[PDB]
RNA sequence: AUCUGUUUGGUGGAACCUGAUUAGAGGAAACUCAAAGAGUGCUAUGGUAUG
């Protein structure tokens, strides 16, 4: 009347509920962006936005081009720039080299507009602004934030190359 | 309750599988489990088998559909082979 | 769990000044005031609340 | 330069005296210093034509462990130099990043928890 | 295209059955004896691997549903039509209520 | 759809709300006072088992609401819910606060706000006949002037036209709204600014949320039912937005 | 549909066994009593299975349809890959001339 | 033991009760689990034995490569243990080396084999009829479930001739033959 | 310190001997505690003690 | 508990925890209850401390 | 030229529809419903990355 | 009809293949006993104790 096949009784490492690795144990399609066609982004048009990177900054500092006059020589109207707060502390936190920079940077028709997240990368915060919104052309010259944005669909794109800034993707440049 | 379960799983059917019941319109495709709590009432301004089944032209569009596929499907089975045997042993 | 708990910076006042605070004067009777000049020649009356 | 006999053994003398207690050849060789000049060969073969990191990555020992280990071993460097240039003695030339080689790192086996040099530094 | 006419692009059409045939129906084309060999072989596949089965029985296994489970004494399996375990035959209450 | 038609409702994913699948499905909110529709919709009934009653269940119209859009859409978080207190600032009528007032049911609490007065006597007859509603037919970019009808508010609705959206929402929700507590905005664009563009405006309003110390957590745009228009949801966070 | 050999069949062992069901003969008890309803639960029933091989049709064929599709973006895509592998080669190739 | 908040686990960020760390992943309990056995000297017995046949590997491995004595002698033990039935390839010295472990030993163990074999449908059943008294290792009945049976005695393993199982096993066939009194 | 300040030129107390405000050469007005271990709660009698 | 050689370690319900490779032949056990230390000495002629919080 | 110009147009603003959710004024008769479905499981709205 | 044989729904799941798990799994009882998470409720009150 007792039982057969019996066995010590022991720890199970692969089924506990105490042990700390074992402890732990809706979709979400988004809409494309009601103001863009194809690839279009019909709703950028004059007066133009467009979002600051430090590396903007450097150049058109290395390069000789006012923020204002350059911007607005290249896309030929009016042109709002704006700096991000993290963008901003990119800048300080380069320091006593690049002071200079960030003295330019601060400038009162460069509205700073402030951002929501912990740490300071750029990079990020840019690429989440254009994700979202699609009301910003974007102004950097760094190989990899190029490269992401040119992915983003109907998001246009300047640097500074040359003397001029160059931009990419606006479909009415002249 | 399992109470009135001839009409009303013949409508939850009919619901599940509505795609089907009209050649003009057609739905999101979505996959329609049977819920666990539901209701079935009326709306203020029978059931929805027998007015369908009352309705005429969808019920000449079932008819002609259903023969169509039911053509195609005893073309391609047995009968034929019974066809074949009998053609080569008559002669 | 002072080392721990150890964590000194509160924040900034506004977007800062545009030259470099060389000048701070506190409010000696209320709390939440001060004014500070730049080298800029802009001084700034500021709320820390 | 391209007889590779004797290159290997100007190479793994060092081991073969640290394991002395002269049998070079292959066949003679036994024991520990087989196993390391066996590892000492494929090691610089595969250094020649592989990545470094996945060629040479370290065993694994705590913070302080190794930063003891390695404390006590240039103290030793820098007291075997010291006594070297006193009584003047000439020494082979090492690097100005790496550490110097000795009986004791060929005996005691410290450079696979230690290594060559301090990457962290090499790379600033 | 790359440089080819339509005639080029001719659309060949195919013969039928001789005339004489037409008891043995329809000629097989090379779509038809494709389809042929691909079910004879997965049929022949099948079978195979049931003879080896067949051969590499081991018998003295037990499992545990031979006592649920019988097998016909020519030597196939037997099958409850009924699906459940329990409804091979009514009792006498059952069969009271049920006339 | 007809006046004879048979449904089957069924809960949705929201609580409170429901779906009246036929051959076309219908949003769906329980009627609490039965057998008066209050804008003309239609309306289904049925009939649950003491001797059994007549339960009446609401057709919601999203060419007409601004929130049924956007349960049509698809939000993902909507912290209107059937226990709760809703804040509704710009209550026109019944057309949306009678349809948030089924939704909250009888537990809940919904103070609807209104500045003209005409539709404030729709208000306020339809609230007679509705128990959850307290009408307030006072300007509502002054909390301090009904600070005595109104406590610890769960969730903010907003349907205001005017162009001080963000700085009226702000207002309301540091007085009455509860921390982490859940703001829902319907942005119209055309109203906050005609000459730039939807998206323009539409940017510059989370920014100005945002500064309110109201951290967006989605933004729906709502496009086959109204142009140019948006709903943003956030939720209201006073502690460490970051 | 394929036959086993009655040997195969009754040597296979116990888990790899083949269900098989007799159609039976007589009339059973329960099949001679139980009744069905007359007309319209006929038509409910008939009407019922016409909508469903009406929706089992509809599916095959866009299910059909859809897979040819992919057959062709399947095709599109390799294409692309061979493009896109040969650019590669050619980058890291001119790339050693600068190491 | 109550899921301690953030700063009690930075200061007791090494305190475990259930997994210390000479419990060396409590891999011994977890192979007494996966085949069934009975006792935590069982497991440390087959660890010294493959303790013992690694340091022999490795002694050999140190032994010079054009060895005739290393050759012989880590080909006997290649050949041995696959006679055995530990290691499944009689190639691979690094095998020899590497892949002798103790659920190797253990699953050579008799319940595992039944089990294998489909004697049995699970390894716990295995041990029940081994310890009712079913099961016979040639012509005498083995009531030992930690029997180490060799290749060549897989061979043998069968069910004591007077079982209910062989009856059952008969009787499902339809095959009985009372004359046997099976 | 931190990084993103240079060359701290005036520095004062708060009014109720709890914060330290630091402006600096960097153009930023900085506010921080002055002992970093203390946080501006309330406390109960509990945690006081 | 203290055993033929090993000392063992039991959960509330005599779940096994651990078994002590280093603590052999013991037949006195003693727990220092601040310093959470396990001692065991036995016929070894050794006595051997076992923080049991760590391990 | 502007026939085929005007025919991908039209082609263009088919696809249009099938990829967005255009504006098709609103409703002028009577609300019949949504006549292609109800979903739950799926949200459309883009989530604020923070 | 000792007619033929298709669709739909029940019963049963073999051959190959893909996952997941494995001291095989399922169920119950409850003012039982035991660990452990998530939340809710409570004037939950000495900024320095009782003149
Ligand atoms: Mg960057
Ligand atoms: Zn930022």
């Amino acid at each position: 009347t007792r039982k057969f096949g019996l066995v010590k009784r022991t720890l199970n490492t692969k089924k506990d509920q105490r042990l700390k690795k074992n402890q732990e144990n809706t979709r979400n399609i988004p809409q494309v962006s009601s103001a863009l066609f194809f690839q279009y982004n019909q709703a950028i048009k004059p007066p133009y936005q467009v979002l600051i990177d430090t590396n903007f900054i450097n150049f058109s500092i290395q390069k000789k081009v006012d923020i204002v006059r350059g911007m607005m020589d290249c896309l030929l109207a009016k042109c709002n720039p704006l700096i991000t707060d993290c963008v901003m502390a990119e800048l300080e936190k380069l320091g006593p080299k690049y002071r200079i920079a960030l003295k330019l940077a601060r400038d009162p028709r460069i509205k700073r507009l402030s951002c929501s997240h912990k740490g300071t990368y750029a990079d990020d915060c840019l690429v989440h602004r254009v994700l979202q919104h699609k009301c910003y052309i974007v102004a950097t010259n760094d190989a990899g934030l190029k490269q992401r944005i040119r992915k983003i669909p109907g998001i246009p794109l300047m640097s500074v190359g040359g003397h001029a800034y160059v931009i990419e993707k606006l479909p009415d440049v002249f | 309750d399992d109470n009135m379960r001839r009409e009303v799983q013949r409508d939850l059917l009919l619901i599940k599988h509505r795609a089907a019941l009209d050649p003009k319109r057609h739905y999101k495709k979505q996959r329609w489990e049977v819920p666990e709590r539901f209701a079935i009432g009326t709306i203020i301004e029978s059931t929805i088998l027998e007015t369908l089944m009352g309705d005429e032209a969808s019920n000449k569009y079932f008819k002609r559909k259903y023969n169509e596929i039911q053509e195609k499907s005893t073309s391609g089975r047995k009968a034929h082979y019974k066809k074949m045997k009998e053609m080569r042993k008559k002669r | 769990l002072e080392r721990m708990f150890a964590k000194p910076f509160v924040g900034q006042l506004g977007y800062g000044h545009r030259d470099g605070v060389y000048a701070i004067a506190k409010n000696y009777g209320s709390l939440n005031k001060l004014a500070t000049g730049s080298a800029d020649g802009v001084i700034k009356y500021w709320n820390m609340s | 330069q391209n007889d590779l006999e004797l290159q290997q053994f100007l190479r793994e003398s060092h081991l073969l005296s640290a394991f002395n207690n002269i049998v070079y050849q292959d066949d003679q060789v036994i024991g520990k210093a087989r196993s390391r000049t066996l590892e000492m060969r494929l090691n610089r073969l595969s250094r020649v034509n592989g990545h470094q990191d996945k060629i040479n990555k370290l065993e694994k020992v705590p913070m302080h462990i190794r930063r003891g280990m390695i404390d006590k071993h240039v103290k030793r460097i820098k007291k075997y130099e010291q006594e070297a240039a006193e009584g003047g003695i000439v020494l082979s030339k090492v690097k100005k990043g790496q550490f110097r080689k000795i009986e004791s790192t060929y005996k005691k086996d410290i450079e696979r928890r230690i290594g060559g040099s301090i990457k962290a530094r090499d790379k600033e | 295209a790359k440089l080819v006419h339509d005639v080029q692009k001719k659309q060949h059409r195919e013969r039928s059955q001789l005339t004489s045939r037409s008891r043995y129906g329809f000629l097989e084309k090379h779509k038809d004896y494709v389809k042929r060999a691909q079910d004879f072989h997965r049929k022949q596949s099948t079978l195979k691997v049931l003879r080896e089965k067949a051969k590499e029985r081991n018998p003295d296994e037990y499992y545990h549903a031979m006592h649920s489970r019988k097998t016909d004494a020519k030597g196939l399996l037997i099958s409850s039509r009924h699906g459940d375990e329990e409804d091979e035959s009514l009792s006498m209450d059952q069969v009271k209520l049920l006339k | 759809a007809r006046g004879g038609a048979k449904v089957v409702i069924e809960p949705h994913r929201h609580a409170g709300v429901y779906i009246a699948r036929g051959k076309e499905d219908l949003l769906v909110t329980k009627n609490m006072a039965p057998g008066e529709s209050v804008y003309g919709e239609k309306r289904i009934s049925v009939e649950e088992p003491v001797p059994p009653t007549k339960v009446e269940y609401r057709v919601w119209n999203p060419f007409r609401s601004k929130l049924a859009a956007g349960i049509m859409g698809g939000l993902d978080e909507l912290f209107i819910a059937p226990g709760k207190k809703v804040l509704y600032l710009g209550a026109a009528s019944g057309t949306s606060v009678s349809h948030v007032s089924d939704v909250v049911g009888p537990e809940g609490v919904v103070y609807a706000v209104e500045f003209s007065h005409r539709p404030g006597r729709e208000l306020i007859s339809m609230a007679k006949k509705r128990p959850n509603i307290i009408p307030i037919i006072e300007d509502a970019r002054h909390p301090q002037k009904y600070r005595m009808l109104i406590g610890m508010v769960d969730c903010v609705f907003a349907d205001v036209a005017q162009p001080d959206q963000a700085r009226i929402i702000a207002l309301n929700s540091h007085m009455f709204l509860k921390d982490q507590g859940g703001v829902v905005i319907s942005i119209k664009a055309n109203c906050i600014d005609s000459t730039v563009d939807a998206e323009t405006v539409f940017a510059r309003e989370v920014q100005k949320l945002r500064e309110e110390r109201i951290k967006p957590l989605e933004q729906l745009t709502l496009e086959p039912y109204e142009r140019d228009h948006c709903i943003v949801v956030g939720r209201y966070m006073r502690s460490g937005l970051k | 549909g394929l036959k086993v050999p009655k040997a195969v069949q009754k040597e296979l062992p116990f888990k790899s066994q083949i269900h098989q069901m007799k159609p039976q003969k007589k009339k059973t008890y329960m099949a001679k009593r139980a009744v069905v309803l007359g007309g319209d639960e006929k038509k409910a029933r008939s009407f019922i299975q016409k909508v469903l091989t009406i929706s089992k049709a509809k599916d095959s064929k866009r299910k059909e349809q859809k897979a040819s599709q992919r057959k062709e973006r399947l095709k599109k895509l390799a294409k692309m890959e061979e493009e896109k592998s040969q650019r590669d080669k050619e980058k890291k190739k001119e790339y050693f001339a600068q190491n | 033991v109550r899921k301690l908040k953030h700063h009690e686990q930075k200061l007791l960020k090494k305190v475990d009760f259930l997994e210390w760390k000479q419990d060396q992943g409590h891999r011994d309990t977890q192979v007494m689990r996966t085949y069934h056995i009975q006792n935590r000297e069982d497991y440390h017995k087959y660890n010294r034995i493959c303790g013992d046949i690694r340091r022999l590997a490795n002694k050999l491995s140190l032994l010079p490569p054009t060895d005739p004595f290393r050759r012989k002698h880590e080909q006997l033990l290649l050949d041995k243990l696959y006679a055995m039935g530990v290691l499944t390839t009689k190639s691979k010295i690094s095998d020899l080396e590497n892949k002798v472990t103790v659920s190797a030993i253990c699953r050579r163990r008799l319940p595992v084999i039944m089990h294998r074999l489909k004697m049995a449908e699970t390894i716990q059943d295995a041990v029940k009829f081994i310890e009712q008294g079913h099961v016979r290792v040639g012509p005498n009945l083995i009531n030992d479930p930690a029997y180490l049976v060799t290749r060549n005695m897989e061979d043998y393993v069968t069910w004591v001739d007077n079982s209910k199982i062989k009856k059952t096993l008969l009787r499902y066939r339809n095959q009985i033959d009372d004359f046997d009194f099976s | 310190h931190t990084k993103r300040m240079q060359h701290v030129f005036q520095v004062k107390y708060s009014m109720d001997s709890k914060y330290i405000i630091s402006g600096s050469d960097d153009g930023n007005v900085r506010l921080w505690r002055s002992k970093a271990w203390e946080r501006s709660n309330v406390k109960t009698t509990r945690e006081k003690n | 508990v203290a055993q033929k050689k090993y000392t063992f370690i039991y959960d509330h319900e005599g779940t096994e925890l651990h078994r002590l490779k280093q603590h052999i032949e013991a037949r006195h056990l003693d727990f220092l209850p601040y310093h959470y230390l396990l001692v065991t000495a036995g016929e070894t002629g050794w006595l051997k401390y076992h923080d049991v919080s760590t391990g | 030229s502007r026939v085929k110009k005007r025919k991908k147009y039209q082609k263009a603003q088919k696809k249009l529809k099938s990829v967005r959710a255009v504006y098709s004024g609103g409703q002028s008769g009577v609300y019949e419903g949504e006549k292609t479905g109800i979903k739950k499981g799926l949200t459309r709205s883009v989530k604020f990355k923070n």
